């Protein structure tokens, strides 16, 4: 929503670009699965937002993967008393 | 407008909702003292010798330390002050909505109720967070009732009519283009 | 800074790769997005090729164990040495009234060890405990502004013993026996 | 044992995700009443 | 008219904060010693007290005790491979520091001589390249200082930070110097164009 906010109400740009209403939760929906192509954000507002998500995202999947593996290699618990 | 309508019904529930959710002791299910249905400024008991005996939760509890981001993490969920702000925010909303019909000319009116519900939703997002992270500090079962819910779901609507307080700014915007072409 | 440099600095060639589209290239590459433009010439492909094997080196290490390192409960204390408590004075500390660690102090010529006698004796209420066990409770009890000053092989045992609420810090400071 | 990430151990990129979405905001706000102004001297 | 008066304000700070940073001696407030020690156990006693230390690139000091205001020169070539005497080679003789304050004065002439020789167009673009490629001396020099340090808390002083901060003004006069050479050479074939 604040993607499609600061790229489109300023009337002093006007579609100065595709992101509506429709193409950005497209395009946080790719940069969180860390897919993406067709648009990226050329305004110095959408820059702005572009870039925290990215750094949301870097964090976010790089947190589950790593955690993730841990899941995945969980070692054989026992029970405190073991003789 | 239809478009006009649905802006004003969905700033009421917003409001409605998140006003709610403020008012309201559901927030959380965790066992404690007063089963316990936690709420936001006092929890009350459940299944028991009391069932309606409420008390005002400490949100400073002494146990030790108060590390100065803990203190302020504190301070923050004490005083519920995002979640009342998503709250006059939502309030502003409707106010310039309705505004702007009296008036009709000024155009600026429709989007600075944008601004407030887009910031209302940004605000409670804070205010689940503060309010989850403070729950997190302390202690073997939880589940939230429907009045958290009832916050999570005025941030779609809070966030939905931004949206359409956005797209009457640009098509009250596009109209004066076309009659300006000639 | 460079990539805009070889990308624009050259008249003849007069690319999208400004001094602002630069760092967006820069910090999509970085953040293991896509880009919009890429360069197209030597000079620019170098400094695009170097960076991404540097992103990819610093990113991969990074990522190793981001998820550990925000799990992670650390032990953290007050004080480490002895010296601190001299430094400070928020917390206080005693010894075993008629004991061997408080003669100890007292006949002592070091300028850490007398100093610290100084903020004892004028310290009311007083600090020392004429039993063992009427100190390191006080301890429990005072919300960690007291610190116990006992033998090792005590603070050890009164250390895994519940409610494991007291724990050593530092390293001895002189060394002796029973007999 | 094996714990799941909490909310609490990933907080902090939250507000700094609201923060930059409020700074956006505020930039390009700033921008409109730049060009608004000047639009009414012209 | 003001870019140009930016780059000579830019590139007197970034050489002023450079030459700086390389002659004040408060780079790391970390622990140590100022005495030599090895004074033949002259006074035996006085032995070595680790007391704050501000250090720089070419000497120590100490900032308390009662050697307070004493000074040393620090030994980078201590009491073996081709790692780790290369690194303190480069530590020592701190080439890649003072090649920065070295470039930026370069660059620095470039843009004086940018008053006189006006019809010349390649002055400019030399001086953007000195500052850029000073501010790339400056990362390794910050890196090599790092690493070398690296061979138990400290705090870097502001002398460390007025060398990085010198990169960013260095970085930010090599794009304006840049973006110069690329308004001049646009106006002449605009006119060029024109008069064609
Ligand atoms: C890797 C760690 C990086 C840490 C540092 C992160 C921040 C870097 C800044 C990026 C610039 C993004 C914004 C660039 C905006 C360019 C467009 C502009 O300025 O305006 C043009 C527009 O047409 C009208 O405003
Ligand atoms: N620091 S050390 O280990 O060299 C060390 C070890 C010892 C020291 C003194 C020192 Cl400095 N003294 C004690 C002695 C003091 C009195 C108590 C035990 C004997 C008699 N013996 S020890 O425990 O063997
Ligand atoms: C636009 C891309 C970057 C988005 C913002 C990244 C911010 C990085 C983290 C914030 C600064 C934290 C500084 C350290 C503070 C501390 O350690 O106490
Ligand atoms: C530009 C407006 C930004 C609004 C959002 C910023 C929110 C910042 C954080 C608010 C809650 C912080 C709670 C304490 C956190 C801590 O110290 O652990
Ligand atoms: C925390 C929420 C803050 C909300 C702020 C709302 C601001 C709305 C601004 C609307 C546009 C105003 C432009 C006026 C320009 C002018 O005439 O100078
Ligand atoms: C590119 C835009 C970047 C925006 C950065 C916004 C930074 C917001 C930081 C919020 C911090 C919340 C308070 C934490 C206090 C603390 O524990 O030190
Ligand atoms: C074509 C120009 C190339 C410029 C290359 C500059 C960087 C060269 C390496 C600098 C550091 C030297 C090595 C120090 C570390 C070590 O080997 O122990
Ligand atoms: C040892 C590393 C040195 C790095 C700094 C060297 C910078 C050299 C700059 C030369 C610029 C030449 C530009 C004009 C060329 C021409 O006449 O065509
Ligand atoms: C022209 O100068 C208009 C200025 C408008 C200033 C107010 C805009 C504030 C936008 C950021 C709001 C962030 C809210 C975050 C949650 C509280
Ligand atoms: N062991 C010492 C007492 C130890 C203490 O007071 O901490 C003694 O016999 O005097
Ligand atoms: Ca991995």
């Amino acid at each position: 929503v604040v993607l499609f906010l600061v790229s489109r109400f300023s009337p002093y740009e006007w579609p100065p670009n595709e992101f509506g209403i429709f193409n950005s939760l497209w395009f946080s929906l790719g940069a969180f699965m860390q897919q993406g192509c067709d648009i990226s954000p050329r305004s110095l507002s959408g820059r702005i937002v572009g870039g925290v998500w990215w750094f949301f995202t870097l964090i976010i999947i790089s947190s589950y993967t790593a955690n993730l593996a841990a899941f995945l290699t969980v070692e054989r618990m026992v029970s405190p008393i073991e003789s | 407008g239809v478009q006009m309508l649905l802006t004003i019904v969905g700033a009421f529930a917003a409001f409605s909702l998140m006003t709610i959710a403020v008012g309201t002791d559901y927030w959380l299910y965790s066992r404690g003292v007063c089963m316990t249905h936690s709420g936001l400024w006092r929890t009350c008991c459940l299944e028991g010798n009391f069932k309606g005996l409420c008390k005002q939760i400490d949100h400073f509890p002494e146990d030790y330390e108060a590390d100065t981001a803990e203190y302020f993490l504190r301070a923050v969920r004490a005083s519920s002050i995002f979640p009342i702000l998503s709250v006059i925010l939502l309030f502003m909303g409707g106010l310039c909505i309705a505004a702007s019909e009296f008036y009709k000319t000024r155009h600026n009116i429709i989007l600075s109720a944008g601004i407030f519900f887009v910031s209302a939703g940004l605000s409670n997002i804070i205010g689940i967070i503060v309010y989850i992270s403070a729950n997190a500090g302390d202690p073997n079962s939880y589940s939230y009732g429907w009045s958290f819910y009832f916050g999570a779901l005025s941030f779609i609507i809070a966030e939905m009519v931004g949206v359409l307080a956005v797209h009457m700014f640009i098509d009250r915007h596009k109209q004066l283009r076309a009659t300006a072409r000639a | 800074v460079v990539l805009f440099l070889v990308s624009r600095f050259s008249p003849y060639e007069w690319n999208e790769f400004g001094i602002f589209n630069s760092l967006w290239f820069s910090l999509g590459a970085f953040m293991q997005q896509g880009c919009d433009i890429s360069p197209r010439s030597l000079s620019g492909r170098i400094v695009g090729g170097v960076w991404w094997f540097f992103t990819l080196i610093i990113i991969s290490s990074y990522t190793a164990n981001l998820a550990a390192f925000l799990t992670v409960e650390r032990m953290v204390s007050p004080i480490e040495s002895a010296e601190d408590l001299a430094k400070q004075t928020e917390i206080a500390y005693g010894t075993l009234d008629s004991g061997s660690t408080k003669e100890f102090f007292r006949r002592s010529k070091i300028a850490v060890y007398e100093k610290m006698w100084t903020y004892m004796r004028s310290a009311e209420p007083s600090v020392f405990t004429r039993t063992t066990a009427e100190g390191v409770a006080r301890v429990r009890k005072s919300k960690g502004k007291f610190a116990f000053l006992l033998e090792s092989t005590m603070n050890e045992y009164i250390e895994q013993r519940k409610p494991c609420d007291t724990m050593k810090v530092g390293g001895n400071l002189d060394s002796k026996g029973y007999g | 044992k094996t714990s799941a990430l909490s909310l609490s151990n990933v907080a902090g990129v939250f507000y700094i995700l609201v923060g930059g979405l409020g700074l956006a905001m505020l930039v390009a706000l700033i921008e409109f009443c730049y060009k608004s102004r000047a639009e009414a001297k012209r | 008219g003001v870019q140009m008066l930016l780059t000579i304000v830019g590139a007197f700070a970034a050489f002023s904060l450079m030459t700086i940073a390389v002659g004040t001696d408060y780079w790391l407030y970390s622990r140590g010693v100022c005495k030599t020690k090895s004074v033949s156990e002259n006074e035996t006693s006085k032995k070595n007290e680790e007391v704050m230390t501000h250090s720089g690139l070419w000497r120590t000091c100490c900032l308390e005790g009662n050697f307070k205001g004493l000074c040393k020169q620090i030994d980078h070539f201590p009491e073996a491979d081709t790692a780790e005497y290369f690194l303190r080679a480069v530590r020592a003789s701190s080439i890649f520091p003072i090649l920065s304050v070295i470039l930026l004065f370069m660059g620095g002439l470039c843009i004086a001589a940018s008053e006189f020789y006006k019809t010349r167009h390649n002055i400019i673009l030399s001086a953007g390249i000195f500052f850029v490629s000073a501010g790339l001396s400056n990362i390794i020099g910050i890196i090599v200082y790092i690493s070398a340090n690296a061979g138990n808390s400290y705090s870097y002083g502001w002398s460390f930070y007025f060398g990085a901060l010198s990169f960013i003004i260095a970085e930010m006069v090599g794009v304006l110097a840049v973006h110069m050479f690329i308004d001049r050479h646009k106006q002449l074939r605009a006119t060029a164009r024109a008069t064609d």
